[PDB]
RNA sequence: GUGGUGGCGAUAGCGAGAAGGAUACACCUGUUCCCAUGCCGAACACAGAAGUUAAGCUUCUUAGCGCCGAUUGUAGUGAAGGGUUUCCCUUUGUGAGAGUAGGACGUCGCCACG
RNA sequence: GCGGUCGCCUCCUAAAAGGUAACGGAGGCGCCCAAAGGUUCCCUCAGAAUGGUUGGAAAUCAUUCGAAGAGUGUAAAGGCAGAAGGGAGCUUGACUGCGAGACCUACAAGUCGAGCAGGGACGAAAGUCGGGCUUAGUGAUCCGGUGGUUCCGCAUGGAAGGGCCAUCGCUCAACGGAUAAAAGCUACCCUGGGGAUAACAGGCUUAUCUCCCCCAAGAGUCCACAUCGACGGGGAGGUUUGGCACCUCGAUGUCGGCUCGUCGCAUCCUGGGGCUGUAGUCGGUCCCAAGGGUUGGGCUGUUCGCCCAUUAAAGCGGCACGCG
RNA sequence: UGAUGGAGGUAGAGCACUGUUUGGACUAGGGGCCCAUCUCGGGUUACCGAAUUCAGAUAAACUCCGAAUGCCAUUCAUUUAUAUCCGGGAGUCAGACUGCGAGUGAUAAGAUCCGUAGUCGAAAGGGAAACAGCCCAGACCACCAGCUAAGGUCCCAAAAUA
C-alpha cells in the first residue's frame, strides 16, 4: 500500500515536502534531512 | 549572355511552383515574354517549368 | 478491440544545420540518444539536446555509426 | 499449404509491381513453370497445379514448389455492412510477380516434363512458361 | 628503438605465423607496511629486484575473416507525357542495394628515455 | 437498434522533416521503488563446449569460445556494453526561490532548459545531483478539510469571517467535467426538419446467385471428352442473397390476384440438323430457330410448393419484383 | 530557382537481426520393430526429425543498406514582391470528382477514409455527340480582322478524299 505523506520541519513545524512511500515497506513514520525554506537550513523532517 | 522567355502554355491546372515560377520570372498572360540574365538560377527555373515556355538567346 | 492511439510527440530536429540559435534553443526531440550532445549542447531529462551558447548548429558523425550535434559560437 | 505461425493475423493486401525480387531462374530442377505475369496464388491452386504435375509424372522425379502462401487475405460474409473492423482470416495466398519460377521438376524426360507444367500451369491463374535450367 | 599520450569512420580491426627485451613495459618475489577479497595478496594496495621472453607487450610476414570500395548496368523515382490504365510504357533528370575491379595488416601529432 | 468505443502512452497505417483519418492492424496505463533515487569507486552479459556427488535437459563449480544473441520494475518504439546493465560505501538534489531561451500549441494546458542565489549529498579534485534509460501512471473551476501567514478585520479593540502560500477530498473513466440530486412506455400520439438518413422501386458494384466456358483426374467393361466430369482456372447476365446511400420523406402506394398485354432467348411444344454407349419405338447431348402456342382444378392471402386430371407443351425472365 | 550543409529510414533492394519458408547433407532426439531385457545393450525403416551447414525465397508492424522527392537553414546568388505584427468586419466547420500514394472493401462500387495536385464548388468559352469534377483555356467592353491551344480536316460541319 503506497500513499502520499506529508514532510513537516521538526524544528519549526512547517509541513515543507510532499512525498509518498509505500506503508508496508516503511511501516515507520518517514524521516530525512531536507532544507527547510523558512529557517533557511537543513533540518530532520518526519512524517505526520 | 540573355535568355527571351516567352509563356506559350496556360498556368491553369498546374501546380503552385510552376505557377510561382512564371510569376519570378515575371511573365504575365500567355505569349507574354521577359529577357532574363543566363544565370544558373534563371536557367533553372526555366527548366522547371520548361515545358511552359519558349527560350531563345 | 483496436482504435487507441496516442498523440504525435513532434519528435525530430527543430534547428538546422548551418543556422543560429540562441542558448537555450531546442536543437533535436528524441527518445533515447539517436544523436549525441557535442560540443556547447546539452541533453536534457527526456533526451532532448539543446544549445548551451549562442551559434550555429552542425550536425557531424560521432565515429563510425553515430551522429552528434555542436554549437559553435561566432 | 499453411504457415504454422504468423506474427499478425491480419495482414495488408499489398501492392504487385515490378518483377519479382528473386528466384526467377531455375535453381534445383531442370525445368520450370515462369509466371509471365503478377497474382495473387492460393494454396488451394498450389495444391491443385501440384497433384496435377506429379501425378502425370508417375509419383517420379522430383517436384519443388518455390512459392509459399505466407500472406492472409480475409472477408466479409454476406449480409454484413462495412465495417466494425477488419474480417475475419479466410485464405493464404502467395503474391507471385511476373519472372517468378513457381514450380521446378526433374528427374523426367523432357516432353514428360512440358506436359506436366502445362497441366500445373492451367491449373493456375497466371499465364506461364516453360523454362530449362542454364 | 622503446614507453607514455592523443587526432582521424577497422583502409586503425580479427585470425595465423616469426623476432626482442639493451633500456623501457612486463610478467616475476613477498604481505611488514597503508589498503583488500561479499572466501582467496587471483584482483586491488603496498615493498623488491631471483629468473624469463614463456605470456602480454612492440616489430615483422600474410588478404583467411572482418573493413573500405570505383566504373558499367539495372531497380526505384522528381518533372513532362501515353496506353488496352489493379498495371504498363515513352522522353528528360537523378540513381541505388546487390555484384564486382581494386584498396587495405594504418596514418597524422606531442613528450621521456635511446 | 444490439454489440463496441469515449481520457493517457507505444508501434504500423503515415507516402525517408513534422503533422495526417477510418466501428483500420496490434499492445499497454489509472502504478511501482525509501531503493529500483544521488554520488564515489568498482564490475560485464545470454548461451554453448568440456570436465565434474547428490544432480537428472536444466540447481551450484572450473577453463575456453562467445559484441550482445542478455539485462534495462512495468506495453511497444527508440537507446544503452565508454553503460542508462550489475555490485559495494556514504547519503536524501525524490532540494528552496527561480529561470535567459526554446519546443509544442486555438485556448486551457503540456515539454525541455543552460544559468543565478540559498543550503546541502557524494568525491581528493574535476565535477555530478531540481528523482528513476526515455516516452503513460492522470482531472479545470466551484465547494470543503488541514497547516502556515508581519495580509484584511464594516465606529474603535477584539471576534466572527475572509485573503495569500502549502496540501488533501474525483472510476467528475461519457475522463475540457450540464445539476448536490434523476429511470421507462406510447400502436391514442403530436410539432419542427431531412432523401444530410433507413424501408419499396430506380442507379453503381457483382462477392453471392443463374448461365456459359478452360484444363482433364476419374466414372463410363476397354475408351477423359456418347454421357457425367473432381481438384483448380476464366468469363457473361443483372432475374437471387448482398454492399453503397446517388433521385425521390412541402409523399415515387407497398405482396398476391384480375384486365391488358409487350419484349429477351439462356427454347417448354412444334420446325431443321450434328453426335451418340443412335438396331426399331423411345431417347440423351449439342447446334439453328422467338412464327405461333404454352390449362382446369383441391389447399393456402399467398409467390412458391404439393396434389388431382389433362396437354404437343403445361418454358425461363425483363417491362417501378409491368399494369391500384 | 540555383549553390551549399544538414535531419530522416520511405520506394527499391537485402538476409546482417526477428518472424514466415523450400530443397539437399548430417544427426541429436523421437517413433516403430526385433533379439535381450535389468528396457534394457544393440541393428533397422532411405518413418518423424531438433540444432548445425549448403543452396533458394519472403515481410505494413524485419533491416547489414538505402534513393528520387519533399523538409529545415544560409547577413549566399538571380528574379520577383510579397511576408510579419496591431486592430475593425466577416463567412466557413454537408464538399464532389479526376490523377497519383495507402488503408477499409472483394486489389467491387459514381463505395468509404486519409495524404497529395488539379478542376468544380464560386468559371463563362473550345473539344469529349449530349455530359459540374476529364483535355485546352480564365469572359472589363466593340469589330462582318489575324495567329494558335485541346481537338480536328469525306458529308451533316470550319478545315487534307494531303
Ligand atoms: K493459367
Ligand atoms: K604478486
Ligand atoms: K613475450
Ligand atoms: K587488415
Ligand atoms: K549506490
Ligand atoms: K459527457
Ligand atoms: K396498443
Ligand atoms: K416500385
Ligand atoms: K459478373
Ligand atoms: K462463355
Ligand atoms: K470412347
Ligand atoms: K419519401
Ligand atoms: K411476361
Ligand atoms: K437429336
Ligand atoms: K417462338
Ligand atoms: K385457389
Ligand atoms: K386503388
Ligand atoms: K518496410
Ligand atoms: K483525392
Ligand atoms: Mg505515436
Ligand atoms: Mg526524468
Ligand atoms: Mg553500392
Ligand atoms: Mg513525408
Ligand atoms: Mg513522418
Ligand atoms: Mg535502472
Ligand atoms: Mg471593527
Ligand atoms: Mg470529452
Ligand atoms: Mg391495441
Ligand atoms: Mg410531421
Ligand atoms: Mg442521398
Ligand atoms: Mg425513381
Ligand atoms: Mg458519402
Ligand atoms: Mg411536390
Ligand atoms: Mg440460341
Ligand atoms: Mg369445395
Ligand atoms: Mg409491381
Ligand atoms: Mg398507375
Ligand atoms: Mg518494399
Ligand atoms: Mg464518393
Ligand atoms: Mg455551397
Ligand atoms: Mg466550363
Ligand atoms: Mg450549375
Ligand atoms: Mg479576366
Ligand atoms: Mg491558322
Ligand atoms: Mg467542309
Ligand atoms: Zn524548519
Amino acid at each position: 500500500m503506497r500513499v502520499n505523506i506529508t514532510l513537516e520541519c521538526t524544528s519549526c513545524k512547517e509541513r515543507n515536502y510532499l512525498t509518498n512511500k509505500n506503508k508496508r515497506n516503511n511501516p515507520d513514520r518517514l524521516e530525512k534531512q531536507k532544507y527547510c525554506p523558512r529557517e533557511r537550513k537543513v533540518t530532520l523532517h518526519r512524517e505526520t | 549572355a540573355e535568355l527571351k522567355i516567352t509563356l506559350k502554355r496556360s498556368v491553369i491546372g498546374r501546380p503552385q511552383n510552376q505557377r510561382a515560377t512564371v510569376k519570378a520570372l515575371g511573365l504575365g498572360k500567355v505569349n507574354s515574354t521577359v529577357t532574363k540574365p543566363a544565370n544558373e538560377a534563371i536557367k533553372g527555373m526555366v527548366n522547371t517549368i520548361s515545358h511552359l515556355v519558349d527560350v531563345e538567346e | 478491440s483496436n482504435g487507441r492511439d496516442s498523440e504525435s510527440k513532434r519528435l525530430g530536429a527543430k534547428s538546422a544545420d548551418g543556422q543560429t540559435v540562441t542558448g537555450g534553443s531546442i536543437l533535436y526531440r528524441q527518445r533515447g540518444t539517436k544523436i549525441y550532445p557535442g560540443v556547447n549542447v546539452g541533453i536534457g531529462g527526456d533526451d532532448t539536446l539543446f544549445a548551451k551558447v549562442d551559434g550555429v548548429v552542425r550536425f557531424e558523425r560521432k565515429g563510425r555509426d553515430k551522429k552528434q550535434v555542436s554549437v559553435y559560437p561566432v | 499449404l499453411v504457415p504454422k505461425r504468423v506474427k499478425h493475423r491480419r495482414e495488408f493486401r499489398g501492392k504487385m509491381r515490378g518483377e519479382a525480387k528473386g528466384g526467377k531462374e531455375v535453381a534445383f530442377g531442370e525445368w520450370g513453370l515462369q509466371a509471365t505475369e503478377s497474382h495473387w496464388i492460393t494454396n488451394r491452386q498450389i495444391e491443385a497445379a501440384r497433384i496435377a504435375m506429379t501425378r502425370y509424372m508417375k509419383r517420379g522425379g522430383k517436384v519443388w514448389i518455390k512459392i509459399f502462401p505466407h500472406k492472409s487475405y480475409t472477408s466479409k460474409a454476406i449480409g454484413v455492412r462495412m465495417g466494425k473492423g477488419k474480417g475475419a482470416p479466410e485464405g493464404w495466398v502467395s503474391p507471385v510477380k511476373r519472372g517468378k519460377i513457381m514450380f521446378e521438376i526433374a528427374g523426367v524426360p523432357e516432353e514428360v516434363a512440358r506436359e506436366a507444367l502445362r497441366l500445373a500451369s492451367h491449373k493456375l491463374p497466371v499465364k506461364t512458361k516453360i523454362v530449362k535450367r542454364e
